C-alpha cells in the first residue's frame, strides 16, 4: 500500500505549546533535551532575523541524529527551503569545492514573488506575411510583417507581429485553427492545441482539442511564483529564454557548471532589493543540512569560516559521529568530531544519548506498527534483547524476514521460531568478524 | 549468444515453502545462502519495504555471483537489475556521489499505461503537399476497408514515415496512433503496370475487415535515470546512449520525484522497484560508503546488493583496516549473508553439471580425476581444464573425454601453485621487486 | 557550418573514406527491413518501442533570463553593434524557415533560383510536442 | 622488403593430429608451449565458448609474443586479433574502464552479406514527360520519367517514378553522365561523366571515369565484415543530421565518451535476431594484452567482472615478472603480477630458455631472413658470444656485420667484422661494468 | 635569414671517409673516433631502409658530444627523410596520454614519397567571356588570358564558370589553372591596376605579372609522414589539427587501414617508402609505462629507427622504486645496442675552442687559447666556451680587435664556474636559505 525507508514514522519533533518534549509522541521516543534545542533552532529559523548560525549533533552512530534534522525539516513545513547534503557531494569534476558549498550556500535562500504577465491568446483565424523588397540583399530578413488573427470568446484581435516574435511562432508549427498562448514578457510561444469547433475524428497526430479561452485576447494576471537565489544566478550566468541569437544556441549547447563571479551574485542581490523595497517580494531564508561533516577537509573548513560571516547565508546544521579524529587533509592535527577548533567556536553543540532497552523496546514496536505486522509479546521481548545485545538497527532489519517467514508458514503473527530462523539465517557485525577471524582463506 | 561461465543456471531451486532443493535448476548445495536469496527476492517482489542492504561474503569460488545470477534470473522481466562492479563508478566524467545516484536511480523501473489507437487498412489515395525547400510538408491520406472509407489528415512524422518503406497506393499497411509506427504489411490489389525501378515484391494479403479504426491499452517500463536524461537538457534521448549526461542537477531530480508522485496518484503510473548488485564492493572509497549512507535512507531506494570476498583488510582512502574492507557504518545498516566452503560431492555434481552445459561427454574415471584434482586445486581450474580436453578427444578423433586427456590437459597447462613452485625454482630467470634479471645463461 | 557545401573532390588524394564514413553513407536513403539499414537504426527502434512520443514533461526551469545588456551613453555605433551580434540575420535565418507563399514569389514571381536561398531550417526538433515550450 | 624483430615466424608449424616438429615455421624448440597453443587455436576455432583467459609467462627473450604473433597468423586474416599493451589502457580522455570495455568489443566480429540490384552505365536520354490531364496552377505535371542507360555490350531504356527527377535535378545529373541507380531505394547518385567525353574543352575540374563493363542490370551478392565496436560507434554518433549539433560535432575534435550498457545491449539483440534470420553469423576473436603487469588492480578487478560476460572473446596475457608487487597496492606479494582471482580464473603456460644448439639456429634462421651469408666459424662465435651475453644482443648485432662486410668490398661475414662489431658495440653488462668503475657522472 | 650561432651550429655531417673510418679533424668534429665510425654505421643502416625497429643508446657522462653526435647524424642524413628530436619531458601531456603521444612521434618518423606532374597555365585575365545556351543546362567560356609576352583564347567548361564565380576574377587578377588537375587559385591583383580603385580593400594583394611562356611544365615531389594521413584522415577539416596539434586520441581502425592503404600504394607503385631517425634526448625522465610501450612498438614493420641519449649513472626509475643503469630497465637494454662516448684531453679541447672560436668570429691570441685551454681542463668544456664570447665583448669595450689574456682574466673574474659558486655557499650559508627555510637577513648580531 505504502512505501516505508528507514524514516516516515517521524512527523514531527512532538512538543507542547511550551517546548516542553512529550516523552513518546510525535513518532520519537527519547531524546527530550535534543529536542527541546532542535524546537529552540526552529523558532530562530522562523523568526527570520538572524544569519550565518550553526548547530552540530555530535553522538554515536544509531541515535538519531538525522532523524532529529529530518524532524526539523517536517516542523518547518513545506515552503521554507531546505537542502540537504552528504559531506561527499562536495566533491565535484566539472568546478571547484568552493563554488559548490557557494552554490549549495545560495540554493537555500527562498524568495516569493508575485508577477504580472501580459499574455495575448486565442485562436488563429489568419496568417499572412508579407514580404520584403530585396529578399538577397544581405541584410534584413525574407520577410517584413506577419498579421495574426485572433479569436477568443466575445472578443477578436488581430496584430501585426515582428519577424523575431514570428521565428517564435512558427517554430512551434502553428496554424490555422490552432489555439495559441503568447507571452509578451519573453516572447514565449506555447501552442495549446486544436480547436474543438472544427471536427475531431479526422487527425493522425494523437492531438489534444481545446476550446476557445474566456475572456478577452489581451489580458493581464497576477501569478505567484516560489524561486531561490540560486536560480535567478544560474539563470543569468547562462542565459536561455530570450528569442535572440545567444539565448538561442544557450538551449542547444551542453550545460556545464561554472564559477559564478560575486559581481553577479551583488547584482542579482541588487535586483531582489529592489524587488523587496517595492513591496512585491518576501524573502524565505532557509535550512542548509550537511550530513557527515567528517568527510569534508581543511579547504572547505577555511572557507566555511568565511561564508559563514556573511550576510545572506542561512541556518546550516551539520552532524558527525567521531571522537578524536585528524581533520582530513592534515597530517597531525587532532580535533573532537573531526572539526577544526577555529570552525568549533563558531558552533552550537548538541549533544545525543543513546537509548535503553524499554526506549528500545517500544521503538521496535512501533516500527512493527508502522510496517503493518503483527508480533507477538515473547517475540517481542526477544528482539529488544537482541537490540541491546547486538544492535539498535539489526533488530530494526530482521523484522521483514520474520514476516516473511510467518507469511510462508501461512500465519499472521510473528513467533519465536520465526526469530530463531532469522537468527540462524542472517548475521550481524560480530558473528561475521568472529567467523572472518577463525577463517582459512581471507573469509 | 555463447556459453558463459554462469550459463548453467536458471532461477533459485526453490519449493513453495523456501526450502531449497539440493539438485535443481542448475544450482547445488549451500542451503542457508539458497533460502536467503530467496527471502530476499520474495521481499523484493513485494516491493513494500525500501533501502534494504544485502551482503554477501565468504571465500573465493564459493558460489556468490552465481547467488546474484540465480536471483537475477529468478525475477524475470520488466524488473531491473542493475550488475555493476567497484571499479567502474570512478570517472573523469563524473563524480563518485553522481555516478552512484545514477546506478542507484538505473534500478527504479516506472510502468506507464498509455491509450492507442490502431488503424489498419488498404491505402487508395495519398496526396502529400510540400514546400519548394521541402521544409514545410502536409497532405491527406484516404484509407479504406471493406465497410468503410475515411480521409485523414498527414503532420510531418507521418509523410516522414509514409516517405520511408514507400508505399503505392494499394499496400495495407498498420499506423499505430499512440507510437507513431507505420508497417507495411503487404499489398493486396497486385497492380500488373508497374515502374522498372523499384522491387515491390510484397506478400499478398487480403484487405482487412470490419472496424478500422480499435482502441487499445498499452504499457512500458521506463526507469526513473531515463526521465531524468530525458529532462534534463534538448537532446537528452542522444545522451542516453553516448553517456554525455554531466553532472544532472538536483532540482530536475525533486522535479522528477513531485511528478512521478503526481502519476501513482493519478493512476497512470506505478512505481516497480529493483536490485542494484554491486560485485566486488571493497574497491570503493570512504567518501562513497559515507553517501551510500545517506543514499539508503530515501524512499526511492532499491534493494542493495553487495558482494566480497576479502576479510580484515584495508579500506580504500583510509590507513586501518575493517572487516571485509567496509567501514561499521556501513556494515551496522546491512545484512549479512555468509557462504561456505565445498565437499567433494559438490564438486562432482558442478562438475558434471558444467560437463553437461558445455556438450562435453565425460567417463566416470575421468569425472573422478576432475574432482580429485578440483579438490587439490581450486575448482575453477577443473573447470577450465574440460573444453580442453574435450579439444584433445578430437584431436586424437573419438567424441569422449578419457583419462589420458585430463592427464594430458594437467600436463600442458599449470596451476597457481605450480606456477609459483617454478618461481621459486627460477627466480634468477624473472624480474623481480627491484627489477634485477639474469638473461645469460654461462 | 552554415555556409558549408558537400562539394566534389579529386580522387588523386591521400583522402579517402573510412569504413565508418561507408556505414553512415550506406544507411542515408536506405528502406526498412534491410539488415544495414536495420543494424544502423538503433535509437529509432528503441524511440518507437518505448512509446516516447507520447510521454509528457516532468521539467521546466525555474527563472528563465535574456542576456545582460551592455549600454554606452551616447553613441549609436555600440547600438547598432549589439543590434547585429544579437539578431544576426545569417543564424537567425539558419535556426528559422521562409513561409511558403513566400518561397513561391521569390522562386516564381521573382525568377531567384533555388541553390540561392538562404539557409534555412537548421533548429534541431524535440523529442515531442510537449517538450518545445516551458509553458 | 622490411623486417623488424619478427616476421621469420609462419605459424606454429604442428602437423595435423599431432605435435609440433622441431624445426617448422620458423620456431626452434618450445614444443610443449607450441602444442598448448595450438589447442588454444582449435578452441578458438570450435567458436563456442566465451571469455577464456590464457596467461604465458617466462623469463625475457623466450619467445611470448612469437607465440601470440603465430597464433593470429595460424587462426588467418578474418579471424579479429587486437594486439594492445598494458599501459594503453590509461587515457586522459576517458576512464580506463571504458577502454578496456572498448577493447573487448574491437575483438568481436560480424559477416553481413547481402544482394543489390544495381543500374547503371552512361545516360543516353532523360525525357521527363507530361501527363494527359493537367491540374491548373502548376507547371509541367509529370506521369513518368523515361531514361536511356548505355554500357558495355548492352543498353537499356527505363521508365521511373516522377518523384526521382526532383533527385535527378538535386544531383545534377545531365547527358554524358555515369550514373548509379540502385533498386529499391530510387537515390541516383553521379560518379562522372565519360571518358569519350572529355576533349571538348580545354580547362574542366571534373574527372572523367570509364564506362562500366557488364550489363546494364545485374546482382551482385557482396560480403560486408564489420566488428561489434564498429556498430557500437556508428549507432553511438548520430547520422548525417540537418540541424547545428550534428555540422558542428562533425567539424570538431571528435572526443571519446562513455558508451552506455543499453545502446551495447539493444545492439546485441539486433544481431541476435539478424544471426537467427539466417543472414549473419559471429566470428569471435583474440585480445592479446602484452605485458599484463603494468595495470593496476582496479583494471584487474574490472576484468574479473567483464570475463564473466556472455560475449567475451578470449584473452591472452604475457609477462615476465616473478614474485612482484601488484601496482596500486602496496602488500600484495603475488606471481607474475597478477592478483590470486584473475590468477584463478585463468591457465598458465609455461616457456624455457634456450641453449647453445637453439641459439646457432635462430640466429642463423634471422640471418637468412635477411638475405646474409654467414660463416660457418663466424656463426660459431656470434652463438657463442649470444650465450654468453643475450639471444636479442647476438640477434641485433647481424645487421652491422652486414654493413662492415659491405664497407670492405665482400658478401661474406668474418671474424674480423663480428669483432670489430663487438669493438664498436656494447651490451648491457660491459655498459654496467664501466658505469661501476668511473665516477665521472658516467 | 633566421638563424642565430646556435650551441653547436659548427657541425656539419659526421666527418667520415668513403671507407667510414673517420677523419681526426673534418667537417666541424674533432675525435670521438669510435663514436664516429659507430654514427656511420647507424648511417648506412638508415639509408639502406631494409632495417626497421632498431634502438641504439648513446651513453655518456655529460659535456661529451651525445647530442652533437645526432646533431651531426641529422645534418649527414640530407634533406627530404624525416628526423623527429624530442626530449623526454615532452610526452607528458594533458589533452593526450603518454602512448598517444609516443605513437604520434613515431608515426611522425616515416614517411612516403609522392611525385605528380603539373601543367601551370599562370597569367594576367583580360577578358572572359561567359555564352549560356537557351535551355541553360550548359555554360560555355571564353577566356582571354595573357602573360608580358603572349595571349591567347581558351575554351571553358561548365565546372570552371561554377569555380569561377567563386573567388570571383575582375579582368586584371592573376590566376594559375591546371590543364590535368584544373586546379583554380587566384593569386592577387596585377601591378598595373595598382592605381584604379583608390583603396585596396580587406583581402585584395597586388603581385606581379608573370612573364615567360604562359603555359609551364613541373614535377614536384611530396613527402608525407604517416601521422599526417592520420590527423587528415581522423576529421573533415583535419589541417587545422595537423597545424594546432588538436588531434586527441586517434584511433586504432583508421591506423589499420591507413597502414594497409599504404601497403597497397606501394604495391601498385604510387608511392615508395621513406624511412627515419627518432631522437629522444634525455629518454631517463620516461615513465616505465612508455618503456613498456616502446618495448612492444620497436618489434612493428612500420617503426623507425631510435636513438636515445642519456647521462645518468645508476640511477632510480622514474615510476618504481628501484635503481638501475642509465636510468633504464633492463628489458629495454636488453633490445639495444649501446654507442659509449669517452671525455676528451688537453688538444681536442684546444681543437674544439679553436673552432667555436672561428665560428663566432672570434680572434683569439695563442696565450689566450692556452689559458683558456687550462681553464676547460680544470672546470668544463662550455664554461671556456662562454668564456670566449664574453672575453670578445670585454676586448671590444677595450677599443681592440683581438682578445688577450687579460680580458680572458677579467672575464674569469667577472663571471664565476660551478666550483666557485659551491665554495663560496658553504662558506657563507647563513645568509641563503637552505632546506629548512632558515635565513639571517641582518648584518649585525
Ligand atoms: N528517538 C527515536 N525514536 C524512534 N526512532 C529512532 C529514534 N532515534 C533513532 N531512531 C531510528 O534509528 C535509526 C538511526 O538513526 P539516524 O539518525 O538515521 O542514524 P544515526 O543516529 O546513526 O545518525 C533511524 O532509522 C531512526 O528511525
Ligand atoms: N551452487 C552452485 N551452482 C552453480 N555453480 C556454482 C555453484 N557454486 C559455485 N559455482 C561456480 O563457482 C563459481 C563461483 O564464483 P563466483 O560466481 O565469482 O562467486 P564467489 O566469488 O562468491 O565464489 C562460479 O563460476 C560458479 O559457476
Ligand atoms: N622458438 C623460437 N624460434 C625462433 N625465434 C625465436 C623463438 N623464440 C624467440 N625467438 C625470437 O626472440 C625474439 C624476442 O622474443 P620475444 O617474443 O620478444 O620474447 P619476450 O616477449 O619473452 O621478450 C623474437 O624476435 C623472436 O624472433
Ligand atoms: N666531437 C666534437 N666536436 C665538436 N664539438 C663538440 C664535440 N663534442 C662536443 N662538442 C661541443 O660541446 C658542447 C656541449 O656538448 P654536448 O653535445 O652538449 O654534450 P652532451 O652530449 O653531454 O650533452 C656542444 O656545444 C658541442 O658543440
Amino acid at each position: 500500500v505504502t512505501r516505508t525507508a528507514a524514516h516516515t514514522h517521524i512527523k514531527g519533533l512532538g512538543l507542547d505549546e511550551s517546548g516542553v518534549a512529550k516523552r513518546v509522541e510525535g513518532g520519537f521516543v527519547g531524546q527530550i533535551e535534543a529536542r527541546e534545542a532542535c524546537g529552540v533552532i526552529v523558532d530562530l529559523i522562523k523568526a527570520k532575523k538572524m544569519s550565518g548560525r550553526a548547530i552540530l549533533l555530535a553522538g554515536g552512530p544509531s541515535t538519531g541524529k538525522t532523524a532529529l534534522a529530518l524532524a526539523i525539516s517536517q516542523e518547518l513545513g513545506p515552503k521554507v527551503p531546505f537542502c540537504p547534503l552528504v559531506g561527499s557531494e562536495l566533491y565535484s569534476v566539472e568546478v571547484k569545492k568552493t563554488e559548490t558549498l557557494m552554490e549549495n550556500f545560495r540554493r537555500a535562500i527562498g524568495l516569493r514573488i508575485k508577477e504580472t504577465k501580459e499574455v495575448y491568446e486565442g485562436e488563429v483565424t489568419e496568417l499572412t506575411p508579407e514580404d520584403a523588397e530585396n529578399p538577397l540583399g544581405g541584410y534584413g530578413k525574407t520577410i517584413s510583417h506577419v498579421i495574426v488573427g485572433l479569436k477568443s470568446a466575445k472578443g477578436t484581435k488581430t496584430l501585426r507581429l515582428d519577424p523575431t516574435i514570428y521565428e517564435s511562432i512558427q517554430r512551434e508549427k502553428v496554424s490555422i485553427g490552432d489555439v495559441i498562448y503568447i507571452e509578451a514578457n519573453t516572447g514565449a510561444v506555447k501552442r495549446v492545441g486544436r480547436s474543438d469547433a472544427y471536427a475531431t475524428e479526422f487527425d493522425l497526430e494523437t492531438e489534444e482539442y481545446v476550446p476557445l479561452p474566456k475572456g478577452e485576447v489581451h489580458k493581464k494576471k497576477e501569478i505567484v511564483q516560489d524561486v531561490t537565489l540560486h536560480d535567478l544566478d544560474v539563470a543569468n550566468a547562462r542565459p536561455q529564454g530570450g528569442q535572440d541569437v545567444i539565448s538561442m544556441m544557450g538551449q542547444l549547447l551542453k550545460p556545464k557548471k561554472t564559477e559564478i563571479t560575486e559581481k553577479l551574485r551583488q547584482e542579482v542581490n541588487k535586483v531582489v532589493a529592489k524587488y523587496i523595497d517595492q513591496g512585491v517580494a518576501e524573502l524565505i531564508p532557509g535550512v542548509l543540512f550537511i550530513d557527515e561533516v567528517n568527510m569534508l577537509d581543511i579547504e572547505i573548513f577555511t572557507y566555511l569560516n568565511k561564508a559563514l560571516e556573511s550576510n545572506i547565508a542561512p541556518v546550516v546544521v551539520l552532524a558527525s559521529n567521531r571522537g578524536m579524529t585528524t581533520v582530513r587533509g592534515t597530517e597531525d592535527v587532532i580535533s573532537p568530531h573531526g572539526v577544526p577548533p577555529d570552525l568549533i567556536d563558531r558552533l552550537l553543540i548538541v549533544r545525543t544519548l543513546p537509548y535503553d532497552k524499554d526506549e528500545i523496546r517500544t521503538i521496535i514496536e512501533r516500527r512493527a506498527t508502522v510496517e503493518r505486522l503483527q508480533v507477538e509479546s515473547s517475540a517481542l521481548d526477544l528482539l529488544a534483547t537482541m537490540g541491546t545485545e547486538t544492535s539498535l538497527r539489526y533488530a530494526l532489519q530482521l523484522l521483514a524476514p520474520c514476516g516473511i517467514l510467518a507469511q510462508t508458514s501461512n500465519r499472521k503473527e510473528i513467533v519465536v521460531n520465526d526469530v530463531n530462523e532469522a537468527k540462524l539465517l542472517f548475521l550481524d557485525a560480530k558473528r561475521s568478524t568472529k567467523i572472518l577471524e577463525t577463517s582459512a582463506n581471507y573469509l | 549468444s555463447l556459453i558463459a561461465a554462469h550459463s548453467h543456471i536458471t532461477g533459485l531451486g526453490l519449493d513453495e515453502n523456501l526450502q531449497p532443493r539440493p539438485t535443481s535448476e542448475g544450482m547445488v548445495g549451500q542451503l542457508q545462502a539458497r533460502r536467503a536469496a530467496g527471502v530476499i527476492l520474495k521481499m523484493v517482489q513485494n516491493g513494500t519495504i525500501a533501502g534494504r542492504a544485502v551482503l554477501v561474503a565468504g571465500p573465493p569460488s564459493t558460489g556468490k555471483t552465481a547467488l546474484a545470477m540465480g536471483v537475477s534470473q529468478s525475477l524475470g522481466k520488466d524488473v531491473p537489475f542493475t550488475a555493476i562492479a567497484g571499479s567502474e563508478i570512478f570517472s573523469l566524467e563524473l563524480s563518485k556521489t553522481e555516478a552512484l545516484t545514477q546506478a542507484f536511480r538505473k534500478s527504479i523501473g516506472i510502468k506507464i499505461k498509455e491509450e492507442t489507437e490502431l488503424i489498419e487498412g488498404e491505402v487508395v489515395e495519398i496526396q502529400i503537399d510540400r514546400s519548394i525547400t521541402g521544409g514545410h510538408k502536409q497532405g491527406k491520406l484516404t484509407i479504406k476497408t471493406t465497410d468503410m472509407e475515411t480521409i485523414y489528415e498527414l503532420g510531418n512524422k507521418m509523410i516522414d514515415g509514409l516517405t520511408k518503406e514507400k508505399v503505392l497506393a494499394g499496400d495495407v499497411i498498420s499506423i499505430d496512433k499512440a507510437s507513431g509506427k507505420i508497417t507495411k504489411l503487404g499489398r493486396s490489389f497486385a497492380r500488373s503496370r508497374d515502374y522498372d525501378a523499384m522491387g515491390a515484391d510484397t506478400r499478398f494479403v487480403q484487405c482487412p475487415e470490419g472496424e478500422l479504426q480499435k482502441r487499445k491499452t498499452v504499457v512500458h517500463t521506463v526507469s526513473l535515470h531515463e526521465i531524468d536524461v530525458i529532462n534534463s537538457r534538448t537532446q537528452g534521448f542522444l545522451a542516453l546512449f553516448t553517456g554525455d549526461t554531466g553532472e544532472i542537477r538536483s532540482e530536475v531530480r525533486d522535479q522528477i520525484n513531485t511528478k512521478v508522485a503526481e502519476w501513482k496518484e493519478e493512476g497512470k503510473a506505478e512505481i516497480v522497484p529493483g536490485v542494484l548488485f554491486i560485485d566486488e564492493v571493497h574497491m570503493l572509497d570512504i567518501e562513497c560508503f559515507s553517501f551510500i549512507n545517506r543514499a539508503l535512507e530515501d524512499e526511492f531506494a532499491p534493494i542493495v546488493m553487495m558482494a566480497t570476498n576479502r576479510g580484515v583488510s584495508k579500506t580504500r582512502g583510509t590507513n586501518y583496516k575493517s572487516p571485509h574492507g567496509l567501514p561499521l557504518d556501513l556494515l551496522d545498516r546491512s545484512i549479512i549473508i555468509t557462504t561456505k566452503s565445498y565437499n567433494e560431492q559438490e564438486i562432482k555434481t558442478i562438475l558434471s553439471i558444467r560437463a553437461q552445459e558445455e556438450e562435453v561427454e565425460l567417463s566416470s574415471d575421468a569425472l573422478d580425476l576432475l574432482t580429485k584434482t578440483g579438490v587439490e586445486t581450486s575448482l575453477r581450474y577443473s573447470s577450465n581444464l574440460i573444453s580442453v580436453a574435450q579439444q584433445i578427444a578430437m584431436k586424437r578423433k573419438n567424441n569422449t573425454v578419457e583419462v589420458e586427456d585430463v592427464k594430458r590437459a594437467y600436463l600442458l597447462f599449470l596451476d597457481s601453485a605450480r606456477s609459483v613452485k617454478y618461481v621459486q625454482e627460477n627466480e634468477s630467470q624473472y624480474i623481480d621487486d627491484q627489477g634485477n634479471v639474469q638473461i645469460s645463461i654461462a | 557550418v552554415i555556409e558549408r557545401t558537400n562539394g566534389p573532390k579529386n580522387t588523386d588524394s591521400l583522402s579517402f573514406k573510412t569504413i565508418t564514413q561507408e556505414l553512415l553513407e550506406v544507411t542515408r536513403n536506405a528502406p526498412s527491413e534491410g539488415v544495414m539499414a536495420s543494424l544502423l537504426n538503433v535509437e529509432k527502434h528503441a524511440y518507437e518501442r518505448e512509446y516516447l512520443n507520447c510521454i509528457q514533461r516532468g521539467y521546466h526551469p525555474n527563472v528563465s533570463a535574456p542576456p545582460v545588456t551592455i549600454e554606452v551613453l551616447g553613441s549609436s555605433h555600440v547600438t547598432n553593434s549589439i543590434n547585429n551580434e544579437l539578431f544576426d540575420p545569417l543564424i537567425s535565418q539558419a535556426l528559422s524557415d521562409i513561409p511558403a507563399i513566400t518561397q513561391y514569389n521569390m522562386h516564381v514571381k521573382k525568377g531567384i533560383p533555388v541553390e540561392d536561398f538562404p539557409k534555412t531550417g537548421l533548429f534541431p526538433e524535440p523529442l515531442n510536442k510537449n517538450f518545445s515550450s516551458n509553458i
